[PDB]
């Protein structure tokens, strides 16, 4: 009878994983395994995670096939991925990401080997491309209903478990099923190639193409966007002739609220790609 | 609260009891089935599904039409259960009147008398004598004193009185429960080990009307159809013969067409012989006076006589009645009623 | 950023509570295949939740925010309207029992609308017109009381349709009532139409 | 008390009203909703299940659906019958003493004086079927009353009930034959039979299920009924022969003599002047029922009371009386 | 004539009507569709008159 | 759209007829707040961006 | 131009995005779609149709030898009926060889059990005939509707005749019938 403060560790592998079997993410049941390594009783790590094919019943015990599993886990045996598995994932659409009776019975016979057994639900059907917050789900023993649920130590993360506040859910289901937190890691090899990846992919091939198509576009077609801008602009000045009247005869609170500031503040700072074009315009002319 | 204490304190298994018989779909109905395996169902919602029997159900225990338990999740049946209320409301298992109220037909009640009483009696002498047992007897026309010889045949079986069953129950909301009527109380005639059943009025459901012709030519079918029975009785009782379909179907298996109008002068005195059991008659009062005195006084119309003046013995406040006392509510009663008709 | 988790909650629906229960579990009726009963939340009381009203429940918890919604005609009609033109106040003062209302019989060519609306057009005050529904108005009539009321529309044996337009002569007996019968608000006058055997 | 504040997370948020359809004895009932939910769960705590009455509205979950809790219905019931007992009896009006003998003599003898009843050997618990011309509950409440003396009585006025919500069918006959069962010593009374009178193709059809159940295929003697309606010629004739099986009786026209004293009775208890003559009251009068003249007899005590007294004035009796004559003409 | 000409169009309109055979029956020909003639219509009009005394003799021995 | 009960927060109708009560967003000004008006939320977040002519 | 507003089946409306492949030509207004649950994309179109059209846009008989099986057989055309028959199989031997379309005109389609009011479908199908530029018209069995109205017709006969009425104001009224063609055929 003992009990740590356990964190998941969470790398861009099974997110990426996560993501793409989250495109593959279709209404029908799916299936998953995560892999790792247990170095302490406290942390754990997950490395390799790979998809499963579907089938007709969807996510149960009877459709993990036994010699397939074992059969792609020693192909990796036989390569550089010298890690067990240490939990099964899938997915949940529409009617949450809340587990039910035969996903905690396949829990519940799938924790027999491992004491962990790490699961988690991917969802992003429902969920808005802004946030990609994912959890992690545990099981709780059902002979400490007499005891506290969770004697976890460190309480300061469940500040940051907090964020999945939702009113039906995590309360609404929190009895005999509760959650853990989730951290991530990056090391220096992942931060400057999948930075540099990414600036490259916002950028271009040689950097020095698509420079000389804008600078020479302001003057074929973001004219009409200067005349529009302009056009806009006093748009807004017909109104603004009207302004100086309600201000020079109320001078008591603000009713509309629109700013008239910061769109033409915006403006100008479209009309100023014109001022940093022009030098290189300059370089491009000189050398 | 107390009764919800020691129930209280027995929700504790109700925990580890909530995981099964969790399973409810709306209690679907299935239509048909193509295969043993695929069955196609529908549910209340008007979305016809199909799913595979499960194990735990015996497909010999499947029915058409049938509500049983099915699953939410895996869609497979679990278990099956037994559940109109005018069904059960038409049973009748009550004494009636007996075989002395034969009203004058001498001929006549040996017709339907060698048919509802002899059959049962000699099971072997009607198979072995002949080839099977008489079918029955057709009792329509007037009205005049029906549905006494009803009665009759119920109670004068020697073993249990059986089931009679009127027409006007059909016509009503919701059409097409008359189907599952019909074959619910002729699965209960397979297991009241071939009983008699009397269907009364079929002039309420004979004679748009394609609602009702599914109930009646689907109980042409059942009935011209052996898979009840096709030998145990056959009897209709309307007031008109404008029902033409149940008079074209009826020569495949009814037959004998009687008659039943009015009793005799030897008669009247019987019905009141039955009703010696009746409200007090003192000994004074003689049957065949009281029976003479009164022509066109069938089983009913004096049935009426006893009530009517029954009604006025009671208001009499005597102890007993005597003829003096209610002749002129018999008197008044058959002749102020049978001057307008 | 925080609030969008509730904009993730997929909204939030209409509750109407039509009736309270005294267990703490008010009833509320929703859209169909609704009728969900619950505890409101714990931050906002229950009786101050009226029944047959509308009021906002979140879709998941069920939890209550708030509640939810001519020169002799002028000659002669100067003491009627011009005279609580300039002294509002001399109303409680003066002791001349000034009229209460007035009523013009003939033919309504000059002086049903152009008079009211020009004499009540130099008193600046507001212009309340009549033009069952009849009550509606006179609610209305009773909130912004300060005005200039002229009948139009009403001028145009017992029975149940004289029942009918006796509750507008109950209705004009208790503005004698609240008119004739005590006074206030300063400025209430009112004109009186009626051409017919009324 | 921890166990009875456990089970708060089945009737917390999760939690909706539904409508029960029937109890089955294997202690799983099946219940309703808008779309028709079918969902059979093991009972638990606070449910009777016996007074229940199946086919009302129930209280049901977002969960599996277990029955946490029961609420109360109709109190529309309320305003059914009368559990008083009036001091009108059976020997406060006069005239009709032979036909308020019939009825008497016709429901009074089952159940209370039983050695003319069950000697016999006869039992038609059906009761009589009468009409009043003048109705509004005056004659046939003055007829009715006798047996709401000493006994309990079960009251029905005016086929409103049935019509003044959807066609949910005969079940209010089942609530009415339901307490007429648990109260069978009692008289059923329904006044103001006008439910073809007054959809359509659905009030012939509860109608004659009304007299379906009202037959009493499958209850012995159990209650008396007397039905009681205003028109005799409104009710079709396939209403008869099934339901008035006892006896039924007719009412004279009540244009002078049982006016007077239908007068006589309302002005029995009241003190009224020497100068109040009758001639001209039951001579102003024209088909006018007892509750009118009831209204004038309380409008003119209390418009006499005014004054302090309680004498009436032939005067002021007489502007009470066109009250009467406007009414009726009105 | 709307239904039965339907059905007539589906016995002549149809050359894979070569499956499962109509029979057909009438207790009289006072009526007489001209249009009932066709190779798959009632082409086989075989007459069945009324048995005599030694025909129902026969099929009320056998029976 | 159906009411404006208060000020940055009313309530509005669905297609299926259910009304809904979701608070408004704080950069629409109160011209969108027209009684009868084309409002149009998000599929998920079931928030108003503009309305339709 | 890029994004607009779409109306489902089911109810709800929604509105959705061009997808990079296809282009404006299908995206007008007035042409009913396909959509994806996952983006809203657009994957192609949807043509309507009717129930009676895929009818008459369907049936379809097989068999070229049959223009040539009809035997030693060398705006309007009567086939009638001689002690010989084989009509259905040349009007079907031409008609399972190209007939164009299958445009075959019932005479159990004149029924009108309701208010005799098939002007309309004289004047629908007619100018269905008048719209597409080839049509052939199959009427067979006009014995049927082909009464004399010799004695005083009931209101069975006189809307029938009153379709004959229209068929003449049609025929040798006020259009002609040049480019089309009607084949009545009958029994006696
Ligand atoms: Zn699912």
């Amino acid at each position: 009878a003992v009990d740590t403060a356990e964190q998941v560790y969470i790398s861009s592998l099974a997110l990426l994983k996560m993501l793409k079997h989250g495109r593959a993410g279709v209404p029908m049941e799916v299936m998953g395994l995560m892999l790792g390594e247990f170095v302490d009783d406290y942390t754990v790590r997950v490395i390799d995670v790979f998809a499963m094919p579907q089938s007709g019943t969807g996510v149960s015990v009877e459709a993990v096939d036994p010699v397939f599993q074992a059969k792609m886990l020693d192909m990796l045996k036989q390569t550089g991925r010298p890690e067990m598995v240490v939990g099964w994932y899938h997915s949940h659409p529409g009617f949450g990401c809340w587990l039910s009776g035969v996903d905690i019975n396949t829990q519940q016979s799938f924790e027999a080997l491992s004491e962990r057994a790490v699961a988690v639900v991917v969802d992003p059907i429902q969920s808005v491309k802004g946030k990609v917050v994912i959890d992690a789900f545990r099981l709780i023993n059902a002979n400490m209903m007499v005891l506290g649920h969770e004697p976890r130590q460190t309480t300061s993360n469940l500040g940051h478990l907090n964020k999945p506040s939702i009113q039906a859910l995590i309360h609404g289901l929190n009895r005999h099923y509760y959650s853990i937190t989730i951290n991530y890691r990056k090391n220096e090899l992942e931060q400057k190639m999948l930075l540099n990846l990414h600036k490259k992919s916002w950028m271009e091939g040689l950097t020095l193409q698509d420079y000389s198509e804008h600078c020479k576009h302001n003057e074929s077609v973001v004219k009409e966007m200067l005349e529009l801008a302009k056009n806009y602009n006093k748009a807004v000045e017909e109104e603004d002739k009207m302004t100086p009247e309600q201000l020079a005869i109320k001078n008591v609170g603000k009713q509309d609220p629109k700013r008239h500031l910061e769109e033409h503040v915006d403006v100008l700072m479209t009309s100023n790609i014109v001022q940093c074009l022009a030098a290189m315009l300059d370089t491009v002319v000189f050398k | 609260a107390p009764p919800a204490l020691w129930d209280l304190a027995a929700d504790k298994q109700t925990l580890q009891s909530e995981q099964p018989l969790q399973v409810a779909r709306c209690t679907k109905i299935i239509n048909a089935d193509s295969e043993d395996p695929k069955y196609i169902i529908n549910v209340k919602q008007f979305a016809k599904f199909v799913v595979d029997l499960s194990d735990q159900v015996a497909p010999t225990d499947i029915e058409e039409g049938m509500r049983v338990g099915v699953d939410r999740n895996k869609y497979q049946i679990h278990i099956p259960l037994p559940p109109p209320t005018v069904t059960m409301m038409q049973v009748e298992e009550k004494p009636d009147v007996t075989y002395s109220d034969v009203g004058g037909c001498k001929e006549q009640i040996e017709k339907l008398r060698e048919v509802v009483e002899t059959p049962l009696l000699h099971p072997e002498r009607f198979v072995n004598l002949g080839i099977e047992p008489p079918k029955g007897v057709l009792l329509f026309g007037p009205p005049g004193t029906g549905k006494t010889l009803c009665a009759r045949a119920v109670a004068n079986r020697t073993d249990a009185c059986f089931i009679r069953v009127i027409g006007s129950e059909l016509v009503q909301k919701y059409v097409g429960e008359g189907a599952r009527m019909v074959r619910e109380l002729f699965e209960m005639a397979r297991t009241k080990k071939a009983c008699l059943i009397f269907f009364d009025e079929i002039d309420a459901i004979g004679g748009g009307d394609n609602e009702v012709q599914r109930t009646m030519l689907e109980l042409i079918n059942q009935l011209d159809g052996f898979d009840p029975r096709g030998n145990i009785k056959v009897l209709m009782a309307t007031n008109r013969p404008d029902t033409l379909d149940p008079a074209l179907m009826r020569p495949g298996r009814l037959d004998r067409k009687i008659e039943f109008s009015l009793p005799d002068l030897e008669g009247r005195t019987h019905i009141f012989k039955i009703h010696a059991r009746s409200m007090s008659v003192e000994r004074d009062i003689r049957f065949e006076l009281l029976a003479r005195l009164c022509p066109n006084s069938t089983g009913a119309e004096i049935r009426s006589v006893c009530t009517e003046a029954g009604m006025f013995a009671i208001r009499a406040r005597r102890k007993i009645a005597t003829e003096k006392d209610f002749l002129e509510a018999v008197n008044k009663v058959i002749k102020s009623y049978a001057k307008f008709s | 950023r925080e609030e969008l988790q509730l904009l993730q909650e997929q909204g939030s629906y209409v509750g109407e509570v039509v009736r309270a229960m005294d267990k703490k579990k008010v009833l509320v009726k929703v859209h169909p295949e609704g009728k969900f009963v619950v505890d409101v939340d714990k931050n906002i009381d229950i009786n101050d939740v009226t029944p047959n009203c509308r009021v906002a429940l979140r879709n998941d918890s069920y939890t209550l925010h708030k509640i939810l919604p001519l020169d002799k005609q002028i000659k002669e009609i100067k003491e009627v309207i011009e005279l609580p033109v300039k002294h509002p106040e001399l109303f409680e003062a003066l002791g001349i029992a000034q009229p209460k209302g007035v009523l013009l019989y003939g033919p309504p060519g000059t002086g049903k609308t152009l008079l009211a609306r020009a004499v009540a057009h130099h008193t600046d005050c507001t212009f309340i017109r009549v033009s069952r529904m009849v009550r509606e108005l006179f609610v209305m009539a009773r909130e912004h009381a300060p005005s200039i009321i002229f009948m139009d529309e009403i001028d145009s044996r017992l029975e149940g349709g004289s029942g009918g337009d006796s509750e507008v002569q109950r209705t004009m007996l208790e503005l004698l009532n609240q008119l004739d019968g005590f006074e206030a608000t300063k400025n209430i006058k009112v004109i009186m139409a009626t051409n017919r055997i009324d | 008390e921890e166990e009875r504040s456990k089970v708060d997370d089945l009737r917390g948020t999760p939690m909706s009203v539904g409508t029960l359809e029937e109890i089955i004895d294997d202690n799983h009932a099946i219940v309703s909703t808008s779309v028709g939910s079918e969902h059979y769960v093991s009972i638990l705590s606070f449910v009777d299940k016996d007074l229940l009455e199946p086919g009302c509205s129930v209280l049901l979950n977002h969960k599996v659906h277990a029955v946490i809790g029961v609420l109360m219905d109709d109190p529309l019931v309320t305003v059914m019958k009368v559990e008083k007992a009036p001091q009108e009896t059976y020997a406060d009006i006069g005239g009709l003493d032979n036909q308020i003998q019939e009825i008497k003599e016709s429901v009074e003898l089952p159940l209370t004086h039983p050695e003319y009843y069950e000697e016999m050997g006869i039992k038609p618990p059906k009761g009589v079927i009468l009409y009043g011309p003048p109705g509004t509950g005056k004659t046939l409440l003055a007829k009715a009353v006798a047996n709401q003396t000493s006994a309990t009585f079960l009251r029905v006025v005016g086929s409103e009930l049935i019509q003044k919500y959807l066609g949910d069918g005969p079940k209010l006959v089942r609530e009415l034959f339901r307490v007429a069962e648990e109260h069978a010593p009692s008289i059923v009374f329904i006044d103001e039979i006008d439910a073809i009178g007054t959809g359509e193709r659905e009030i012939q059809r509860t109608m004659l299920e009304l007299l379906n159940q009202l037959d009493g295929f499958d209850s012995r003697g159990d209650v008396k009924v007397i039905m009681a309606t205003n028109r005799i010629e409104t009710l079709d004739p396939a209403l008869i022969r099934p339901g008035r099986i006892d006896r039924k009786i007719e009412f004279p026209l009540p244009d002078e003599k049982t006016k007077k004293r239908i007068f006589q009775i309302h002005t029995s208890r009241m003190t009224l002047a020497d100068d109040v003559t009758l001639d001209d009251l039951i001579m102003a009068k024209d088909d006018l029922s007892g509750a009118d003249i009831k209204a004038i007899c309380t409008e003119a005590g209390l418009m006499a009371l005014r004054e302090r007294r309680m004498k009436v004035t032939n005067e002021d009796f007489k502007k009470s009386k066109e009250n009467v004559l406007y009414k009726k003409q009105e | 004539q709307r239904t039965m000409l339907e059905l007539l169009n589906q016995l002549d309109g149809f050359q894979p009507n070569t499956q499962v055979k109509v029979i057909a029956a009438t207790n009289r020909v006072d009526i007489l569709d001209p249009a009932l003639l066709r190779s798959g219509r009632l082409d086989r009009k075989i007459e069945f008159p009324m048995p005599n005394e030694e025909a129902r003799a026969r099929i009320m021995q056998i029976h | 759209f159906l009411e404006a009960v208060d000020q940055n927060t009313a309530i509005v109708g669905s297609t299926t007829g259910s009304n809904y009560y979701v608070r408004i967003l704080s950069t629409i000004d109160r011209e969108l707040l027209k009684p009868n008006a084309s409002v149009a939320l998000h599929k998920h977040s079931n928030a108003l961006v503009d309305v339709l002519p | 131009e890029e994004k607009f507003i779409v109306k489902a089946t089911n109810g709800p409306r929604y509105v959705v995005g061009c997808r990079r492949q296809l282009d404006k030509s299908k995206l007008k207004p007035g042409t009913r779609v396909a959509l994806d649950m996952t983006t809203l994309t657009i994957m192609r179109y949807l043509p309507r149709e009717v129930d009676p059209l895929v009818y008459n846009m369907s049936h379809e008989d097989p068999g070229n030898v049959s223009y040539s099986e009809i035997g030693g057989l060398s705006k309007g055309c009567l086939l009638y009926g001689p002690p010989g028959t084989g009509k259905t199989l040349l009007a079907r031997a031409v008609a399972s060889q190209l007939d164009c379309n299958f445009l075959k005109v019932v005479s159990s389609s004149i029924v009108d059990k309701y208010i005799g009011e098939s002007a309309r479908l004289i004047r629908e199908m007619f100018n269905y005939a008048r719209d597409h530029q080839p049509c052939i018209i199959f009427m067979d069995e006009i014995d049927a509707i082909g009464g004399r109205r010799f004695s005083e017709g009931t209101s069975a006969d006189r809307e029938i005749q009153r379709t004959l009425m229209e068929l003449l104001n049609q025929m040798d009224g006020f259009d002609t019938l040049h480019r089309v063609k009607m084949i009545m055929a009958t029994n006696r």
